[PDB]
């Protein structure tokens, strides 16, 4: 009174709109520019979400920053996978209600490859038939899934918070009709593979960010984050926390 | 230090 799961549901940000002008044909540069700005704003929401997440603010401030910077992409990508799941059964990418990318719009030269790995995320929800509560739980667990090799400042606080939401995930499964053990295996397996698929998105992203000759614009929020997170990733100094080996 | 991030995290 109140249950953790109903706190998750209530703190979940409303879906943001892109304001994309589709009067004239899509240019890949300007689609990516529009996405980045949508992205900035969604990250800003993610930051407010995380602050309201029970346990998060017990962490040292620097650790709050680190976690958000390390996982923003997997959060954004997972939530995208969710909107594409419920909205079009994973057939189209639902970035915003006024920016859906179907098979055609994807054929943009630069787009196709990145788009497939994003599509791979929604198909997983389709295949595993993920519920809302399962998703909400898996989403916080992504926020806590990518850490400095050197560990955090608040390691023991962290370790506990992770435990709590691991158990909250257990509850969302059980809540949803013995073999619940198997579900947990698959869900935690899905969380594991995010590292790989989000890998690629982060690759393109650093690429488009680093190579200013591309004309892909980033908002301040993302730029600050990317330019701080890039050296850390390249130096191979960050670590994924996995459930399986 | 990402200034906007930090600004958000400290109220
Ligand atoms: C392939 C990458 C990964 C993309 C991101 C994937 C996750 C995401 C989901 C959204 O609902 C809105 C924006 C973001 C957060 C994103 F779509 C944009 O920011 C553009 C992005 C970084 C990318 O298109 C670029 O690097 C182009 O600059």
């Amino acid at each position: 009174f109140p249950t953790l799961i109903s706190l998750l549901e209530v703190i979940e940000p409303e879906v943001l709109y892109s304001g994309y002008d589709s009067t004239l044909p899509d240019t890949s540069t300007r689609l990516m520019s529009t996405l980045n700005r949508l992205g900035g704003r969604q990250v800003v929401s993610a930051v407010k979400w995380a602050k309201a997440l029970p346990g998060f603010r017990n962490l040292h401030l620097d650790d709050q920053m680190t976690l958000l910077q390390y996982s923003w992409m997997s959060l954004m990508a997972f939530s995208l996978g969710w909107r594409s799941y419920k909205q079009s059964n994973g057939n189209m990418l639902c970035f915003a209600p006024d920016l859906v990318i179907n098979e055609e719009r994807m054929q943009l030269p630069y787009m196709y490859d990145q788009c497939q790995q994003m599509l791979k995320i929604s198909s997983e929800f389709v295949r595993l038939q993920v519920s809302y509560d399962e998703y909400l739980c898996m989403k916080v667990l992504l926020l806590l899934s990518t850490v400095p090799k050197d560990g955090l400042k608040s390691q023991a606080v962290f370790d506990e918070i992770r435990m709590t939401y691991i158990k909250e995930l257990g509850k969302a499964i059980v809540k949803r009709e013995s073999q619940n053990w198997q579900r947990f295996y698959q869900l935690t397996k899905l969380l594991d593979s995010m590292h790989e698929m989000v890998g690629g998105l982060l690759q393109f992203c650093f690429y488009t960010f680093v190579n200013k000759s591309l004309s892909v614009e980033f908002p301040e929020m993302l730029a600050e984050i990317i330019s701080n997170q890039l050296p850390k990733f390249k130096a191979g100094s960050v670590k994924p926390l996995l459930f399986h080996q | 230090r990402p200034a906007i991030l930090y600004a958000l995290l400290s109220s």
